């Protein structure tokens, strides 16, 4: 027919699949008052994104959670902006003395894990020391180190850290981040729905910027992140291996109730040149544990529902959910963030003694019922980062405590190599914080563009001057 | 307005109609988190001037579609001229011919447009 | 030497023979004060390369004078020719114009250059 | 004649007025000696720029001081500075200890306002401390929390803050800045001499660069600045509402003799691993209290010349001169950085008794005459930027203090909603620091060049080849 | 490939034909380590779009070997063309011209680009 | 012939000699596991550059080892990684207390260079302190200002500053940097052979990068270079004038073996709420010095070969080698850092007794022999960069502290203004650390391109279209 020669085009669209820094956009109207955020300081951009979602149709790639980097990069960036957070704050290296701890006696009765310790610390003069007294929740206060004396205590940090004060004006609030990719990068979208998690996503949509993910921490529940929009789905990076997590969507959340109900008082202290440190004062009383209520009707449906999802695959049996397996509170119990008082929730009462979810079935139904009610344990000097970055200690709130919130989906294990007849087990297990965010980020990938392009035509030379 | 990548699914024959909405945005723009938007940002600028010295080198500079004196070798890829522009993606197209990459550019440099100027040079003489 | 912005009070006929020396202007340059420079000086260099940028989508890469086949709608300005060029400054001509910005050059990047683009490919064919 | 068609300029000579950084640059030869002067460091930089000022003419815009953003530049820049000067430095937290202070005795007399305090330190040993003592000025001294013996007092900053020493090596030097904007911004002067601070200036000129600034601080008069060259000249955002300030320039400059006469003895104190610290010896004497004199000769006409001024917006009405109102010394007093010592000199005695400023002008004659003389107290705490940035401790100097400058504007107000009946008076005032700016600031603007333009011309099309 | 600077001995009329070689490589790339490779980095970008702006205000945009109507004056240099091309290297020539650069800058400037600019308007108004 | 016409050439190989900053580089392998090595910490980047060297020929250009700004580059670079790997580590001020010390004795010695102080803590809890011990050598220790009883006695530092730990993971590793100049420069090696650090060099190559430069502190006798592959080479700025140091490169490395036999326990204190700190701890016997082996064979035979090189810049007149001139051992002695201890070795063993290097020339071989043998010093409390960067202590090492090294240069001086009758003399000293760089750093130069060109041609016009 005719020759063919080299013909060259730039802004081609087409892209390599490769890491590169993402912009940490927000909402913008956090930082007129909202001065560093534990989550989210004002080293996020106030730039509001629109989210500019274009379909690009025709196109057919192969998206993967698990070998994902954005995860990465946001456990970075979370731990940068805690330690950028706490470096300015006051240090508890003064505090740590010998404290005298009796009893929390409140209006005819006594309280179950508070101690009443009474301790010495400098005024503002350095040579004039004082006595005084703060109460302190038993998890945060170890007997010291020579057992001479049953009232003698220490706090906890002393033998390993130097606990950073969270500043008053440096809040906890899960306020929705956006990444963005910079110049000559795009993210795209999988919106094939009921993608499991790997391979090829078969509807693919462009945007500038992520949703607004929320940094939220908990380890057993996940909370107020984004329904699987279809149906529920089972995510694991290989599920015949039992070791790895099974994170779980919902499609209804269950709405929890997480509550507090002491009444209570906060009190100033100091130990030096001027500073302010906020310690626990003196109670006006009726007197309950810290607890969280879920709806009988809401969850029971709702562990059903996923057995049925879970026997799709694992066939022929039938599928029991049990207590979390053990070791120490930080990991054996629901963790949480709440109002700025961090709770730890037991769950042994939750996950509990349920029949082949495909049976159950059957009855799926009810008319109004009591809460399933959780037991809470309370503590404020905090490893938050499962022993990486500084030790805190989150001041006390006065009064008020409680939030409301939705559970989202699930972190799951299989259990052990037992038996397995006619039977399987699953429990909560809570891993590394990562899994916090592949539970959204799971339908991203960042894209490279690669702008320039050569191919054949007819067109046969750039003839002088032609 | 089809928007940016909005062409990615297209054909060839019609994805090369969108150059400009593309190309245009290829270009954008107690603390250390500002180094991350020097690092990005630097490192954009720098990427889009390679493209255009690389343009420069091989004689397109200022223009998105142009025309070059190399004829084609069976070798690179040897299809029916629809096959390529009436029937595939530029994302297919890039994951065939992706091997004569560096082969093309190296030969469009000295072989084509140094040789072109120095045959303008001996031309402008008179 | 006629001097930075030195013509900005002169006519448009007499203020266009100054571009190249306002043009070279656009482009120069325990602590962190640094990022003052470094982030003036990259958005300096951004804001340039935005300018060239967009003259190459017209056409005009590598020229300040340029012509182009776009012609004009009344409604954008309706005023004598030498009411433009003998009689005002380019600042007091952009207070006038400033609406149909964004307008022309829409105009100018499809329904100009790529056109010309098109034509000049189905030429070279051959 | 014929068709018109879109025509490209590029490096077209317009602007947009925008918001921007400005460069610190300086006078060169500061840092071959002076690393980390406490106004601009090293961190401003080393250039000394030619005034290349261009006349632009026939072009008339809207020139406004007080909603000028150079001032704000300004504010944070200093501020800026100012910390990153005294955080190498000593912090006296350490000498927060008891201070047993009685009188400072000199020639068999007691000195007016410094009590001798003996106190406890470390030596370079953590367990063996020892006696010493050093003299402090009454203001940076309180009583200890009752006076179960009289003689108990305290550092003052202790129960709110720990102040760094300034570092010797750290001058407070007023040294000239000169502000420079980036590539593709342009820096207008006003030169339409008698512009009052807001309008539109009908002769403008560029320049690379602003002439350079003295960043001189005092809170009543101002020193050291650039007079007004053709008339003295009244400025203010509204002189109707008398809660706006009015910055008053002069034409003639007074000359004021600041000045000290003690003969005073520096000590070295420590209380460490190493470090040392500044502190107050013992005098030779003959003895008269730090003060500062104002020729009578030249401020009576300068009241007077400003009087009329103020009748020319104040007309049939008598104007008077008096006492600032109200307050603490640090905003009723003159406050000074006069040799490396901060004075506070009272006015009570300056801006007082005054007649209509027109009729004074039938006296405007004398013979030369005694000085106006003010008292003047002195302190080393110092929370410079009405409390922002930290809380400093002024070293002491050794011997002679002594420094001469001009009087160049005053900070005023009116008086307040009084019957005014045939008359209008007026006090001076400190406000906030950006005054000090706008009193060198008043003729500028920042501008963005807007370097791209389109035109019609007969110039048909860009022809093939042609 | 002969190498970045590896011409540097030989004769101009050798060393011309290697330019794209060095010139490709003019455009390259807890701490305060990020704040030098940034400020090397950007310098670097600033130093190569100050000789690229230079170069469309000569005319010569695009182009690496580059003619201009600007005639020579015997001043500047007079030895016979062989004594310049086929005899000796651009570093030594350099050392002999180095007076009249800025003098040669600014009658390429005005007195050729900015009059071959004014007389191409006055054509294409037709 | 024809007219000739202004032609423009872009990217023409020219350059010009101009300061620059560098960038380092390094084998890509340490940052694995050696985070913040103390020399090269991960701010150098991983690169690990080929070595891509270019003979250019037919070019000779001028070389200068004594202005070259590389070597101030290097200084400035050096001192920076230290004191950044330094200021994140424990400080040593809580431990400076009353020691009191008496005999460290083993197995009924005692060591001449230790002493076992006593001395007070903190334990974690700030109101509880306790005795505890450790051994500290003589030079580390200095009798308290009055010496009540005569066993009292501090740790050296505390009337000048606070030592920090250098941290257990921040090792003092001389792995190899390259320096690589940035876009748009070159680095140019001279490869002329016996090039004597100033002068036209014959031969000259371009480079990416240096060599792998090792960043060894040493000064009397340089280590670890690289040898001169042809002859012994002496350089220096000025020979004639005696202040200006010599510095020396053998042809081939003398071996030396530098070693410790005590075998000694590593101890853990406390003073504090986070950490690890460490102490050095008890003993198990047989008593020897630290010491150092050269083989008198080599030695003799090199210190042969360096009097006649000497005698041909020093002609008719007999050499010999001398003492160290005077002062502390800090200057006097072979300052070292063997495996993480800073040994400090006498040299007045070895710098001694030796006649003319021509006529020795007639000895010039033994059969292989006894070892001269070096007496050491070492101490832990170091001030490293002759009195610049932070005061540093040292922690011991356990047990298996031994080295060997490569001797490749010397740093002399010539000696004081005699007679020089018939006879010149030559002394260790080793002055600013800069020449522990020039001594690989030499042979190079930094250039910046300048790629623009305007050359006369026949070529005679753009003419219009053409
Ligand atoms: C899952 O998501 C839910 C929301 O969707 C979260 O629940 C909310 O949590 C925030 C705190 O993180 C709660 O905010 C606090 O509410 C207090 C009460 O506000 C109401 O009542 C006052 C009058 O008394 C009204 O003025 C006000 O408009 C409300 O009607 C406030 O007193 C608190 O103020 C403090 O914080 C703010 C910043 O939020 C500061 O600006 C203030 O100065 C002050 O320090 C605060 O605003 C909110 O009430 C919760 N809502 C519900 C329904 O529970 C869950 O926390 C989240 N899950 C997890 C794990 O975080
Ligand atoms: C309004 O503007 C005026 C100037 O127009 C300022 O007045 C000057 O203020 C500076 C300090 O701010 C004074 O400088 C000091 O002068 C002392 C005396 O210097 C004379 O005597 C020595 C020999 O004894 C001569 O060598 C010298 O040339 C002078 O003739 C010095 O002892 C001081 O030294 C200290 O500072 C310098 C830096 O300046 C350091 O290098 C030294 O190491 C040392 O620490 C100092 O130089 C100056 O004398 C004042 N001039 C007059 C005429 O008064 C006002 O300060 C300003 N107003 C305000 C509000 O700041
Ligand atoms: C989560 O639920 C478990 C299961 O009930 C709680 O732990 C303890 O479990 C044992 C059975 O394995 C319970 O039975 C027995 O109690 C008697 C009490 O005297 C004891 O002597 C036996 O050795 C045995 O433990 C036990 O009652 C139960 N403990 C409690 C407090 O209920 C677990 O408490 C729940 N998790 C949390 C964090 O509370
Ligand atoms: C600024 O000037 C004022 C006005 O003189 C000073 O304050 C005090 O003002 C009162 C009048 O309101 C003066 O008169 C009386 O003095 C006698 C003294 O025995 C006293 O009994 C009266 O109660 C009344 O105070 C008073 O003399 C005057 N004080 C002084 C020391 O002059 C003011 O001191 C001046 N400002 C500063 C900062 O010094
Ligand atoms: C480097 O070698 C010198 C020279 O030997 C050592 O210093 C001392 O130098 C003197 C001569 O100036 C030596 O001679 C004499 O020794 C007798 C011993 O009874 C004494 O009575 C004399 O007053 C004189 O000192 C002396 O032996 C020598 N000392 C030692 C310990 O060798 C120097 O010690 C060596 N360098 C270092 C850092 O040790
Ligand atoms: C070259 O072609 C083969 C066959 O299509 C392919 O497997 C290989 O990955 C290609 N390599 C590149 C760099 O395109
Ligand atoms: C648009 O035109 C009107 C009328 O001339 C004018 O008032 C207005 O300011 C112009 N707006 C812009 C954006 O130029």
């Amino acid at each position: 027919a005719e020759n063919l020669w080299v013909t060259v085009y730039y802004g081609v669209p087409v892209w390599k699949e490769a890491k590169t820094t993402l912009f940490c956009a927000s909402d913008a109207r956090a930082y007129e008052k909202e001065v560093h955020n534990v989550w989210a300081t004002h080293a996020c951009v106030p730039t509001d994104p629109s989210p500019q979602e274009l379909v690009l149709g025709n196109v057919t790639e192969n998206f993967n959670m698990w070998k994902n980097d954005m995860v990465d990069q946001m456990h970075e960036d979370i731990i940068s902006l805690w330690d950028q957070s706490l470096k300015p704050c006051v240090k508890l290296t003064p505090l740590c003395v010998t404290l005298i701890c009796s009893n929390a006696t409140v209006k005819n009765g006594t309280v179950e894990e508070m101690k009443n310790c009474s301790f010495n610390t400098t005024t503002e003069i350095r040579d004039k020391e004082k006595k005084e007294y703060a109460l302190f929740y038993k998890p945060d206060i170890v007997p010291l180190s020579e057992t001479n004396n049953t009232s003698e205590y220490r706090l906890i940090n002393c033998n390993t850290s130097a606990c950073t004060q969270a500043c008053p004006k440096v809040t906890f609030e899960p306020i929705p981040i956006h990444y963005c990719a910079p110049a000559g990068y795009a993210i795209l979208k999988c919106n094939d729905e009921t993608f499991n998690g790997t391979g090829p996503c078969s509807n693919v949509s462009t945007v500038q910027c992520t949703h607004g993910i929320r940094p939220v921490v908990s380890t057993q529940l996940l909370l107020n992140g984004s329904l699987a929009e279809k149906e529920i789905v089972i995510r694991s990076e290989n599920l015949t291996n039992n070791a790895k997590i099974i994170i779980v969507h919902l499609h209804t959340p269950v709405e929890i109730v997480c509550t507090r109900p002491n009444n209570n008082t906060r009190k100033s202290v100091r130990i030096g040149p001027g500073q302010t440190f906020y310690a626990t004062g003196d109670i006006i009383g009726d007197i309950k544990q810290a607890h969280c209520n879920i709806s009988e009707e809401k969850w029971n449906d709702t562990l059903q529902k996923v057995g049925i999802e879970l026997q799709k695959h694992f066939p022929n049996k039938t599928i029991k959910y049990n207590q979390s397996a053990g070791g120490d509170m930080e990991i054996t119990t629901h963790s949480f963030n709440c109002g700025g008082e961090f709770f730890y929730c037991n769950t042994s009462n939750l996950f509990n003694g349920t029949y082949n979810g495909t049976y159950i079935s059957t009855n799926s139904s009810a008319n109004s019922t009591s809460t399933i009610t959780l037991q809470c344990r309370i503590k404020q000097i905090i490893n938050m980062w499962q022993g990486v970055g500084r030790c805190m200690y989150a001041p006390p709130i006065a009064g008020n405590i409680t939030c409301r919130s939705n559970i989202t989906g699930l972190l799951l294990t299989r259990d052990g190599g037992t038996n397995s007849n006619e039977t399987e087990t699953f429990r909560p297990a809570g891993g590394d914080m990562r899994d916090n965010w592949r539970s959204e980020l799971y339908k991203y990938k960042v894209v490279k563009i690669e702008p320039l392009g050569v191919a054949p035509t007819r067109c046969k030379r750039r003839v002088v001057g032609r | 307005f089809l928007g940016f990548l909005g062409a990615a699914g297209s054909t060839m024959g019609a994805a090369s109609m969108t150059l400009t909405v593309q190309a245009r945005n290829l270009l954008s723009g107690l603390t250390v988190w500002g180094i991350k938007q020097l690092q990005a940002r630097v490192l954009a600028v720098e990427r889009y001037l390679r493209d255009q010295q690389l343009l420069g080198i091989w004689g397109c500079s200022g223009k998105l579609i142009c025309c070059t004196n190399v004829p084609w070798n069976s070798s690179w890829s040897n299809r029916n001229l629809s096959e390529i522009w009436d029937n595939m993606t530029w994302l297919q197209w890039d994951k065939e011919i992706s091997n004569y990459t560096q082969i093309i550019y190296g030969l469009l440099e000295e072989s084509q447009n140094q040789q072109e100027k120095n045959e303008q040079d001996l031309l402008a003489l008179d």
